[PDB]
């Protein structure tokens, strides 16, 4: 059938949680609790989180995205009494190849052409960030180093970057404590998948390393007693 | 007259092979090895065209298939690092396009029983022997004419040689949707595989980047009839074609 | 392209033999087996035709042809009794018309030795182990998948196991004008004689009356090469074509 | 159908040998064997004619290529003179113009490992075992049907039994402008020399005259498997063609 349930595009296109993250803002420095998860937060996009621990796409060599970033905003803090009054939540899309900013109150976030959304706490954004990719598609898998020359980190292979989303919030006032819950949805849009790659045996144990890990159990099953069946 | 196999003379360059037995021919894809990326830039061409000479048939080292073995690998573009003039060209110039073409043959009378399976495996990552957040430092990852040499030549630092897990986490009878042909001792002797240019970007170093891991493993073991040698041997010829470099009227020396 | 001989899907019912070496037809006569009997009684037709499922080929056990073996008779008909829907289209009418197509398959390799002759007698009357003014009681007669099996499996009160007299008093060389066809390992391995029907009364109950004993027996000895087996495989198999039943719209139940 | 090689009946007078495996054909030279030496002397013909019964596929005995052999040799002329018609006709007149046919066999099984070479030389004048001024006197020269028989039967007074100077002073490898034809175990079995007429004087006495010597020497040992018999035959069979004698209508008896 020409119906898009079995094919590439409805295959990949749904939208998953990714990037459970959990900010807030107090003050300038206030207390000391500034820089690991509080007062921004970056990403650093990457699918090796949970698109069920990197399986569909990897069942494919080359793909290309057009995705769609819907951010999911809302106030740990009980929003029900309040830790809501106009809380507006500002994400970044800091694209491959740009400064990342490393501090709420950056130059980076307000900086040039960099996108930057603002929208209500308890509501969302769409977005629609078209194929940013190095090469022509996306090497999900890929043998070969960045140079023999100096040679970029390692085999990671981070050269194809599709992008890094920063968080954080313009508010003020260290009297209290509020606490905000971020979670973007990824979804692929206009999926086109090359070179089909026999799956994984076990759940992986690195991201970008095709590595397979140690001390393993079993992947596959024992027959029910012998090649006797039933 | 009687059978009349395709063995007549496959005459390339230095190289007159004309080897076949079962000359029957599997492609990678319906894509054939073909030269041309694009049509012009709209400009007068002094493409570089070595098809006249790299189109010759390199063959490798001969490796013995014995009842104690696991399995060959070879990094296909950098298998072909220190010779040939498609080497030299490799270093010569630093990017290149290259459509290859893989035939292996293993000798086998007709009293030998076992069967191989030879896949072409594109981009193939590898899986470490540490097994963790680290991999080879592709120094033990291609060491050129010799292969990783799965066959119980174990090591520290660099890849597993693990066969079921064929250096990847996948599945040794899963490892077919990648080309493939089966070398069965009951019909044939040799398979052919033809491998057409496949990256991403059109044009690519080969000396950095390692685009196709070919490997040859025995999935039933060889009994050969006992009172014979427990050991055949595998040949692997590769003939690169419709091969194309990018350094054109560019590079000097560069010595390595 | 080369040797192309007649191996292709024989496949009929359940039944999907295509083991054909040498796939040569010798039919017993000039007759073919053929349904119909007559034409009409001049009167609308419910004529019984299971030819759409009665054509399988029931295969028979398997018997190993030693050095020190003399042969093996069916009682054709009777053969297939407790097996098959023909077995219960035998028990469930009385009276049927059976065309056969016997298809006698031995396994040989190229080194062994021997000739086998199979033949197909009509009415073969059999000789008692008596030898008097008494016959076997026909228990004894007609085993089914089993045989008479003359091969030095020697009895009392039933038919003689006599392979020169071949329970017949008749000549082993003299057999010939029977239809029968040699199975000789330096050309094949297999054979086949087509049966049309073949009995005085033009339709009979195969309960009863046994049409057709069939022998494969050999007339030369089997000498494999010493450290192999000293046993080869006879596969029998039975393919009963254009048969027909006479108990129309008429049988309920016999048990037996 | 298939392999459809010329094995068909060459039957001519007595004898009906069609015995050829790979039956491809090397002639002596571009004449083949012809009968007429002129057209006429402008008279009436009473042309002696024995074609129609000396054209008979006159075999010999067998030798036993051993091992430790190295060669045979007959004269052909007169390799027939005790037997058939031919010889009486030789005996019974005295000149004579006979073109031959010569067929070679040797039975190999497949696991047999040499090669053989037949050859035919004109007027193969013989070296002595005395090597100096004197040769055999021309009753060790030809047997008949037994030949030299170089293979390790030295004798004293006639020809040298040296198998690289065949008797000639000439060399082993040098031999093949001769006409000739190898016998390899991996491809043939047998070997055929079509030799035409072949003398500076148009008739001739074979009792007096020797033309050709046929040798059939193993080039290369052979290799038997072992548990075998060291020994393979060697069979040669003549049949005249186009063979003309001269005195007609005047020969009555000479016995010797």
């Amino acid at each position: 059938f020409n119906g898009s349930e079995t094919d590439v595009e409805c295959f990949l296109g749904r939208a998953a949680c990714v990037h459970v993250t959990e900010i807030q803002n107090k003050d300038a420095t206030g207390i000391d609790n500034h820089r690991e998860a509080k007062l921004f937060n970056d990403w650093k996009i990457n699918l090796s989180s949970l698109v069920q621990l990197r399986k569909k796409l990897e069942l494919f060599t080359y793909v290309r995205f057009d995705s769609e970033y819907t951010i999911l905003a809302t106030a740990s803090q009980p929003d029900s009494a309040n830790y809501s009054s106009n809380l507006v939540v500002q994400a970044m899309y800091v694209p491959p190849g740009a400064p990342n900013p490393k501090e709420w109150d950056d130059y980076t976030w307000q900086s040039a052409s960099n996108p930057s959304v603002f929208f209500k706490v308890g509501d969302t954004s769409r977005f629609s960030v078209p194929y940013v990719g190095l090469a022509s598609a996306y090497n999900c898998f890929y043998d070969g180093y960045s140079h023999d020359d100096a040679e970029t980190q390692y085999g990671i292979t981070v050269l194809n970057h599709m992008g890094s989303m920063a968080f954080r919030i313009v508010n003020e006032h260290d009297e209290h404590k509020t606490l905000v819950k971020i979670r973007v949805y990824h979804r692929a849009k206009h999926v086109e998948a090359w070179i089909p790659r026999a799956p994984r045996a076990l759940p992986y144990t690195s991201i970008g390393r095709t590595n397979y890990p140690k001390n393993t159990e079993p992947v596959i099953k024992k027959r029910k007693g012998d090649i006797k069946s039933y | 007259c009687g059978y009349s196999d395709r063995v007549q003379q496959i005459t390339l360059g230095n190289s007159t092979i004309t080897t076949q037995e079962a000359a029957n021919a599997v492609v990678c894809y319906a894509e054939w090895p073909e030269y041309l990326p694009d049509v012009d830039a709209s400009d007068v061409n002094k493409t570089s065209k070595p098809d006249t000479s790299v189109c010759r048939f390199y063959t490798l080292d001969s490796k013995t298939w014995t009842t104690g073995s696991k399995g060959w690998c070879w990094k296909l573009p950098d298998a072909l690092k220190d010779m040939g003039v498609f080497g030299q060209n490799m270093f010569f110039h630093s990017l290149g396009r290259s459509g290859y073409t893989v035939h292996v043959q293993c000798n086998a009378t007709k009293f030998h029983s076992g069967c191989l399976l030879v896949v072409v495996i594109p981009e193939h990552q590898l899986a470490s022997h540490e097994g963790g957040n680290v991999s080879v430092k592709y120094t033990f990852t291609h060491p050129g004419e010799r292969g990783i040499d799965l066959s119980s030549a174990n090591e520290v630092g660099g890849p597993v040689k693990d066969v079921l897990y064929n250096m990847n986490g996948t599945l040794l009878g899963n490892l077919l949707i990648f080309p493939h042909q089966f070398i069965n001792l009951r019909t044939n002797n040799t398979a052919t595989i033809v491998i057409p240019y496949i990256n991403s970007v059109p044009i690519d170093s080969m000396t950095r980047h390692n685009n196709v891991s070919l490997m040859v493993i025995p999935i039933a073991p060889l009994t050969v009839p006992t009172g014979a040698t427990p050991s055949l041997p595998i040949t692997v010829t590769i003939a690169p074609m419709c091969t194309e470099f990018s350094g054109i009227r560019s590079k000097s020396i560069v010595p390595q």
